[PDB]
């Protein structure tokens, strides 16, 4: 009697192990084991495996050797079954079994159907119900993200009615969770009841983001903020958008920051002063940036380049910019444009502002600074530099006038 | 006999059902009310192979609803959206109905009106989709041409007047095509101008403009008969809160043979090789 | 009468025109036709045609519709045969008629055969020899070159037996050749006397590239050095290896530039002075880099910073981060060994070697300043840079002194 | 017989002519030689079907050599290196061959080695291949188990101690492999040490090695028979010139139906998989 036509109850945890070491080549444990059993007017009992790591072995590339094998009333039929499972899926083992799947003329092919589609969104549910599962044993659920986190937010990313239920099995580092992983339940749950978005920054790695300057203002209101590390979970953070209610906010974007009625007023009035040290910095930029603002999304940091919505982030920028296939003739320029954001509690501010108002607005010193100030914000956002040669020659100069040299 | 296509018959018990259901009266402060039933997707079969009555519909539904919801000043802000469950099936639960509710032309005032429908418009559209699967064995247990209409809801991350341009720019659009060829000498499209795309399967025919709020064209297969010659009507509604356009798509005159390949046809060279090649928005 | 059972001198070009626009599906004339006929040993008639543009539209995607049909005894076989062409050269159409192709029993369909290889050498032979005939009219090439550069590049970087042959229709820009594209034959035909090694110089645009620093003492000795801008350039150069016996060299890493006798004496004793200073940079950097040499390949730049040997170019590694299928776990580091070239004619080293003299090895300042003056040769170099707010904040600080900023 | 397989007597063949030619005498400041024919792979056979004697031979050839160069101080420079010929057909023509010259361990007092091969040894290379064919046509005209060897060259761009511990740390195998299986809990290899690989199909054992310049282990394929083991020997060289290390690699005990196979593999998740994963190497 086959494995799958018995109930799990009666079935050992050694019958699982030796029946993946039959089916699959590797040696290790099975991470886990799901064996449910669906009835009513259709039937079909479906016994997955999910393993320890990222099953890549592919001894036989290139050749369809699918891990989820079909039976047809325990009838073996062939191990080209590609449409049972989701590519973003497509990592986890095992064997279903139905007797309603209508086969081909010869019964050793199954295409072009959607009987076959209902089943495939049940084995999806069944697998996120086993993901949860897993949810609750930490130990194995380290191993399970650390082997199928890029998995995971490819099926957030194309999924749409289980992206709301994968969405729970993301996990995330924070200003306040550097230690461990936290999910978005475990972030909306330590969420201040005022706070109403859930803000997060991506970057290159870890160490890019642990001292961003787009990070300090919220640390000041004590707001968590999730980190982003690889290039793939911006690709789910679009198309979640929000999570429990709580909308995406990406802080390396231009977003609004709410504050109280009497913030408002002292920022309006402090604003007005800076309107010709605003319109000196446009319109010596030119065309590098849409406008020149006074943010108040910093503390210490004198300027910031935030890249306004309708566009990419600094991550998706670097990655995007890096694909050799995607632009080849500069056809794409949507990511263009960006937002010179200064702080107008810093005294590098202060002083241009007061030098400004001196009437040195087209001084060459003061555009040099500013010029150079645009592009050490450029890099400390990460963005790349159009020509690093001028770069080099401005910072040629403060060290020449730094070591005494004229 | 034995095998009932219903897919109809589901459309028709859809528009009648899921029409008027509002969160409240057209006077409360925040209301909200489904105009129509925009698009029924997929398919509502009965069979009676095995014995007994099964359904094993796979159908996805998309509504548009209008209301309108407080402001800061005292008055009612009007607002029109979409709203689209990506399954509804048979052994489908009462809370595991994916409701994705959107506001076109997004606002800050508008941030009341998700949470309002989720309040009081899901409940009722779950238990209408509870019971539309009794009625649906209840009722059937016992034993040129004709077009169809389709609905797509692509959401982009550019600006509506950069992605009407691009719809326009004839190098642009050769760009993201990689096959065009254009029949006026002008550098743009301009109105009732007709161009071929895709290796001569594709010819469409501009019919209508409006500045980044409309753009209709006269679409047609190489494959598909001389009377058949669908129309397809975009429309622009970028936001303003969170700034993301939903280039709303109504596709009528397609054919009862095709109205399937036209939709994967439009996400992957419509929708994704616009996102490669120019960017708007991230896509694999 | 079948076109290819025809001499090609009696064909005109309306037919040529008629026979593209049937097989294919443009409304534009071919670029270029090739109508040849081998009757030795192996007996084949091949019509090939050159699209204007990459024809790259794959309107009926994920299905099998292979460029080039085949033909046996003036019947159509089928259109599934990838293998009869390669994966770089499947952008050109065409038919290729044979008697001696052995087929299946209905003659249908073909399968896995030696005698499709000599064909297929024969069909890129002459494809090669098509593209030097296209060579000859520039008003036709440089549209061929706009259409297939990543084409060719993949192709001389995957083949061995044509990798110099296509070398040959390689075109690039150089320090002299800034107008134009030139080509490597152009190139080693006005390399003096004295140079033996064709040096080329990546980036990410044409316009870092233009004002990179490694040109300038390159441009002393009056050395003309390539540009490549694609990500693909790198790989196909680095698969060269060499061209008429002239050996490709990347500055981007380090090299060995020609100098005379007297040449070496005089910068030994430059270099001697200065070894105090290059232990003080190589214990000040650690780990960033692996030896501090007194490098003469600048002209300018106070300093710069080369890949160490053995390892990789900026553009390769800023693609090869960028790869996003392997870098869990920073799979990829071995490019971390750079090393740090000063260039000691300009100010800025001598008033360092001059602290150095004084005693200062150990102060803040010069340790500061020499790491900032690092990061900012790393960026130069075309390298991402690691927690950039420390930067940032020795610019900020820079600026403040510049300032006046008690 | 009609058709007369010819791959051996075509190996044999160029066994005895190959070798022996000489770039000048040994007394010469500058002298190479070709030592031995390292692998000659394809196929070579003569076919009667079109009623005369053809022969569509598809051959790759690769043989070592050694010689020494004069020096810029002293006494001459021995050096070891290769010769690649990637095709040699019916319709090759004289000058079309192409030869791939490598040096071991090339530096820039060694620059000049080539040149000489490339004045002295290339055009005896190109009579021999052009009077291969006639020979050919003139000879076969009308009318423990046995096992072979193989012979490949990869190209990686890394020094050789970390290519040579990546052979070896047990880590970074199974990154490189994504899925290994040893017995030994020592972080390191060692001698006489087995372990798995591929998914229970590579069967190899460490049995013997030196530090960063020879790789000897017992390669063992699943499907293979019982008394065939293969053994595989690696050697690395780092080269001054063009700043790489080929390694040579040398598979002894292939059996006679697996040679394109483990050619293919060890190609394809050998090199291939280290050149993506470490980036030691371009690859696309």
């Amino acid at each position: 009697k086959p494995l799958w036509t018995r109930n799990p109850s009666d079935i050992t945890q050694e019958e699982y192990n030796a029946f993946y070491k039959s089916i699959s080549n590797d040696w290790e444990d099975p991470l886990y084991v799901k064996h449910f059993s669906v009835e009513g007017q259709l039937e079909f009992r479906a016994i997955l495996f999910i393993p320890k790591r990222a099953p890549f072995d592919l001894f036989e590339s290139k050749k369809k050797k699918n891990n989820i094998k079909l039976y047809v009333r325990r009838v073996f039929i062939t191990d080209e079954a590609e449409d049972l499972i989701p590519e973003w899926l497509s990592f986890v083992k095992g064997v279903v079994d139905s007797e309603d799947l209508p086969l081909n003329l010869s019964r050793e092919m199954l295409q072009q159907n959607k009987i076959m589609k209902v089943i495939r969104k049940n084995i999806v549910k069944k697998l996120i119900e086993a993901f949860n599962e897993i949810a609750e044993d930490s130990e194995q659920f380290d191993k399970f993200y650390s082997a199928f986190a890029k998995n995971i937010k490819l099926g957030v990313h194309e999924d749409t009615q289980n992206r709301a239920a994968l969405a729970k099995l993301l996990r995330y580092n924070s200003t306040k969770s550097v230690d461990e992983l936290t999910s978005l339940t475990d972030y909306v749950t330590r969420m201040p009841e005022h706070q109403k978005n859930i803000y997060y920054i991506t970057g290159e790695s870890l160490k890019a983001v642990e001292k961003s300057p787009f990070l300090d203002a919220l640390k000041a209101k004590n707001f968590e903020v999730l980190f982003l590390t690889d290039p793939i979970d911006e690709y789910a953070f679009t198309q979640l958008k929000e999570f429990e209610g709580k909308t995406l906010v990406d802080i390396t974007k231009d977003f609004e920051l709410e504050e109280t009625d009497e913030e408002k007023a002292e920022r309006e009035k402090e604003i007005k002063e800076y309107e010709p040290l605003t319109k000196a910095l446009k319109d010596i930029l030119g065309d590098q940036v849409e406008k020149v603002v006074v943010s108040y999304k910093l503390l210490d940091a004198p300027a910031a380049i935030r890249t306004g919505q309708f566009g990419w982030s600094a991550n998706m920028e670097r990655i995007m910019k890096a694909q050799a296939l995607r632009d080849s003739s500069m056809s794409s320029y949507m990511s263009s444009k960006k937002t010179f954001e200064i702080s107008p509690k810093s005294p590098i501010i202060k002083e241009l502002k007061k030098r400004v108002d001196e009437g040195g607005a087209q001084d060459k010193t003061v555009k040099d600074l500013t010029n150079l100030l645009f592009e050490t914000a450029l890099l400390t956002s990460g963005f790349s530099l159009e020509e690093p040669t001028s770069f080099a020659s401005r910072i040629n100069r403060l060290i020449s006038l730094g070591l005494n040299i004229d | 006999w034995v095998d009932k296509n219903c897919i109809g018959w589901a459309k028709e018990y859809f528009k009648q059902k899921l029409v008027g259901v509002e969160a409240g009266s057209v006077k409360d402060k925040k209301y909200a009310k489904i105009k129509s039933v925009s698009s029924i997707e997929g398919d509502c079969e009965v069979n009676q192979r095995k014995g007994k009555v099964i359904s094993l519909f796979d159908l996805k539904i998309t509504v548009l609803i209008e209301g309108h919801v407080d402001s800061k000043d005292g008055s009612a802000l009007p607002f029109e959206g979409s709203i689209n469950v990506p399954e509804v099936a048979f052994d489908s639960e009462a809370s595991s109905y994916q409701f994705d509710i959107s506001i076109f032309k997004e606002t800050s005032e508008l941030s009341e009106a998700k949470p309002l429908i989720r309040s009081e418009l899901l409940p009722k559209l779950r238990q209408i989709f509870q019971q539309f699967g009794k009625d649906l064995l209840a009722t059937h247990g016992n034993d040129s041409g004709n077009s169809t209409s389709i609905y797509l809801e692509p959401t982009f991350n550019v600006p509506s007047s950069e992605l009407y341009e691009t719809f326009l720019d004839k190098q642009r659009i050769l760009a993201w095509t990689r096959s065009a060829q254009f029949f006026n000498s002008g550098p743009k499209l301009e109105t009732k101008e007709k161009f071929e795309l895709f290796g001569g399967n594709v010819i469409s025919e501009l019919v209508s403009c409006e500045k980044d709020k409309k753009l209709v064209f006269h679409w047609k297969l190489k494959d598909w008969s001389a009377p058949f010659n669908s129309t397809i009507e975009m429309t622009f509604h970028e936001s303003q809160e969170f700034h993301e356009t939903k280039l709303q798509v109504k596709w009528t005159g397609i054919p009862v043979g095709e109205e399937d390949r036209v939709r994967a046809n439009f996400e992957e060279y419509y929708v994704r090789s616009i996102k490669l090649t120019f960017g708007f928005g991230a896509v694999l």
